[PDB]
């Protein structure tokens, strides 16, 4: 039906 | 500089140039970049590459279980691993500088948007609500499923967000300006003629706001003082419509007027994002994860559509505020709208 | 109680009943009027007439020097000379009080509103810089220009404003109480248990606010206050849904509640519009043009349509406020209409 | 928002809030204001106010002569100077305002009102002249006389006019419907079920008068048309209670029934205080001098008293006056309320 | 930016701000400067500074035989020098960055100006006649006599001409017009427009709507602004004379309900070498501006002796035999005040 | 754009 939960995204260089 | 989002099962990799794509006029920001995959894993199996253009606003799971959910404006898809006889005749110079340092692995992806997509803006919470959400958005994803493009899963699919901000047109548009009369309970004489004139329509981040006001003077209710408020507007269509007015920034000073002749003072305001830092209900510019943002750029509706224009439809303006004996707080406001400047 | 526009140049006099036509529910007050035009310069020239239903939120001439100028929301045009086959079937009696007081030359017209308009509701201005005019009317012209009925211009053009006020329905909802019971992380208890309950779900200008707020208390922070403020919606939808909040009026006593106990008292409130003259930004019913109007209606909205409804949309509720020691200000809000 | 009235004798000064005064059911709106007095002249001159529930119903000094003057129907009467050693023990917050921005000669006054004070009430005018007034109203008056407070005069009076209000409860009575026979010389068949079906009972300003007539049929003698008609009805008890017919509005389609089945149409009406300005007797809301009113709100008779009530006693009646062949203007009355 | 005036002698100089000064309401504009005299002429001879408000209606050595003078409807004075046990209290800001920069020499002074004055502002002589005159003016003067504070002369007196200048509903004339050989309405004629006060950069549309102008041909539709050239020094006087007014070929038809704006602009360079038409005060060869409307302050006790502008759109149309009937209006041209 | 006014007629 759709999509779904996380966990991450932060650093970026 | 370019990144990588990598899955924990070390199967696919998406190597971007920028989070933040540059919402043109003429054109979009398309995508570039490439997806690394690893073979030993993947044999006859098919990796596609995607972008879900979204819209959030509420619950994960919870407005889930009834009737509906979030609709997605829009979700590209394009053939990565197995490309149906290497398709892609323009390559980008991010994937120039990606395919030489990477393996002979890499394989390209480029997005084409459509422009009847809005930006990426999210409304700003309360202090105390705690799990509440809404905002549009744009991520994209590298996934594979055994079944073809149609269906999809998890566990191998890569998120990653990014953001599609909008951009002003060439053209400022009139000289827009508001100067008008009221009538009374019992000072028939017209005590305010305002015309607040100004300069520019279409502004920038960190250009000023110089309001021209003109009052006109007949004689009675002395006038106490003269502010000048910008007031952004915090449009939300979710079930029905929605603003939430709140200035992000106001000044004044004390220019006392007289009765029967015509004053004029020109009023500056510089709405910032470091004074509104930590405060309720102000619309930002997305952001990428922490990387500082900005305060929203105002957003415009298409000239008549099919569908009306579901999100954080953003607008400003300088509503012009008075205090007069014995302290009525009377003002008016505009039309004015703030955008950003186009790499 | 019949009234004229004779219109500037002595060709198209417009004749009509009532500058209010009523909103009603099963139907609308169509209107009923004929036109009195001359027949020595009006020598195969076409006489029209037409209902221009407007939404206002602005300038003239520099709203119209943009994109865009109004969102007429509803314009009917019908064709009075010549008659295409004699077109006045039912007459109305004032059609026919008019055709027989006038010459023979008065030319009937008929205008039957839909269903998916609002009414003429204005926002109030201000004491100051009071003109960025918002408001819907509904408003009635003759014409005639050479060019087809899709063709107009000023030279000819009657116009007359008139209305059309939202009315109440039939049945009013259930008896509305409900609000907040209001923990804390200094003092415990159940802490302020508050009943603002109520009488009726919909007023009108003729009926004031007693709200019979009813406290349980076993007190352990002194409480000191109870005001009671019906506070306007002032709901503007052009790019969205704005509400704007302003009390119209609010009262309160001074009437203290004791620790362990339940307390209660009738407080009561008029919202009047000549208290809430010379202000800004209330929300009031149309004006025909200097008439007295008086404190918008409930505006409200209908049970599923496509396309959201664009203007203001006034609602109205009694927030319950509370002082506490040492001074928190204490409240919560309902739903109540005034349709 | 405040106002005063300065007596241009600037001893008595006084300070007031709002002009209407909402007469609850359960209690009254008290009159919070306050009287700035100046020292200098007022030397052991006394300070007092008063409230004036007065009746009028005629000439000023015409009605004087003779044997008879207005009934009074209350008067409360205050002492402000000299102060008790602090009389205001309930400071309203109000003169709180009034007394920290003002100085410290400033002098409380309240006035609580009974229960037995109808509103302030009037008719209206005809727009041709024997000179004629009526109608109650509550007035406050801040004076100083040199004998005590049992007399008085002119030369200190500071007189403001303030309204008070009747307020229908919250609960309507039944939903009041009409459906009657009639019986003839020439026409046998009962052939007029008529069914003014309703639906509701205590309105306010701000309305729709709908009212579903449903006619059942079986007949000769052709109706033509039926008219619906708001009659006022203008009762004044002064040397007797009279009404005094006159319709504050009508409306009326051609709606024509058939011989032998059941028709029914929903007649529907406004009735608007702009129509009937400048129009006879059409009793209107005791209004502040100049100030725009409503029309007459309906004033009720309490169950039973000692004393019959004096003065004008508003009812409002929906008739459904019909016509039929050739012309017979048949019709009835119910009992609606407009509170 | 700053201005003096020095003396032949060089003895007494003044420093002010601006010469023109903004005639508020509940207020006006005070005068604020220093005067700068010099030591050892100036031992023991008193250095006064005076506001001179002045009526001027002719010729300086002619019309002296008035039974009177410029009849000076207020003139301030002040001590200056010896400052006398000084109050200046509130000494100026720029009183302030004049007694610093010059010597700590500099006398300030200071002038309050009462209400029932009029502003600066004089009758356009004609392109013929040379010896004329007339006018408001406000000029401030230093000095010092030998003599009490009575006496008084030129050689030490420096004289700065300075100004006092001024710094509805939506208004709309809707009338008919009865003849005697026609019947009809005939006329209806509604000038609506947007704004009551205007300034210099603002224009001048009228919204004429015409109603029914027929069974007489009309041949057009003027619109003329005249200002109103008051002047009361024995008798109060106007003198009409029209500042601008322009012109289209729109032709109104019977039956049929015409209107247009007309966009008129009142400009000085236009009106420059002309006779009759009330410029605002100048300074020596310096440009100035169309005069301000000055105002009528409500309820003083003696009436105000001076030229009292106001200004007015006349719509003046023309029907068939070329009669041209008209209407006006009040409307009123203030400044835009910093 | 679309038009303008007159700007008043009040009753008969």
């Amino acid at each position: 039906k759709y999509s779904a939960k996380t966990g991450l995204t932060k650093l970026i260089d | 500089r370019v990144f990588k989002k990598s899955s924990p099962n070390c199967k696919l990799t998406v190597y971007l140039g920028k989070r933040d794509f540059v919402d043109h006029l003429d054109k979009v920001d398309p995508v570039d970049g490439v997806v690394l995959v690893d073979p030993d894993y993947l044999k006859d199996r098919k990796v596609f590459v995607t972008l879900t253009c979204a819209f959030r606003y509420g619950r994960e799971d919870l407005d889930v279980l009834g009737l509906s959910f979030r609709k997605d404006l829009f979700i590209a898809t394009y053939q990565a691993f197995p490309p149906m006889p290497n398709p892609p005749r323009p390559p980008t110079r991010l994937q120039d500088r990606l395919l030489k340092k990477l393996g002979q692995h890499a394989h390209p992806f480029f997005f084409t948007i459509p422009q009847n997509l809005p930006c990426s803006v999210t409304l700003q919470p309360g202090p105390e609500d705690t799990g509440k959400a809404c905002g549009v958005d744009f991520e994209i994803r590298a996934f594979c499923a055994k079944s073809i493009e149609e269906k999809s899963h998890k566990r191998n699919s890569v998120r990653l967000i990014i953001r599609k901000v909008q951009f002003a047109p060439e053209t400022p548009g009139p000289q827009p300006s508001a100067e008008t009369t009221r009538h009374f309970l019992m000072s028939d004489r017209r005590s305010l003629h305002l015309e607040a004139s100004l300069d520019k329509e279409l502004y920038y981040h960190g250009e000023p706001l110089n309001v021209n006001v003109h009052v006109t003077n007949n004689s009675a209710k002395t006038v106490k003082k003269i502010r000048v408020s910008v007031r952004q507007y915090a449009d939300i269509c979710l079930f029905s419509t929605a603003q939430y007015k709140c200035p992000v920034a106001q000044l004044e000073q004390d220019d006392q007027v007289s009765p029967s002749s015509t004053f004029c003072k020109v009023y500056t305001i510089t709405p910032l994002l470091s004074d509104n830092r930590e405060k309720r209900g102000l619309a930002l510019d997305g952001q990428l994860k922490h990387e500082d943002t900005n305060l929203a750029s105002s957003t415009i509706v298409k000239e008549g559509a099919n569908k009306e224009v579901l999100g954080i439809l953003v607008s400003y303006r300088v509503k012009v505020k008075l205090v007069v004996s014995r302290g009525g707080d009377v003002s008016v406001e505009l039309p004015f709208v703030l955008m950003h400047p186009k790499p």
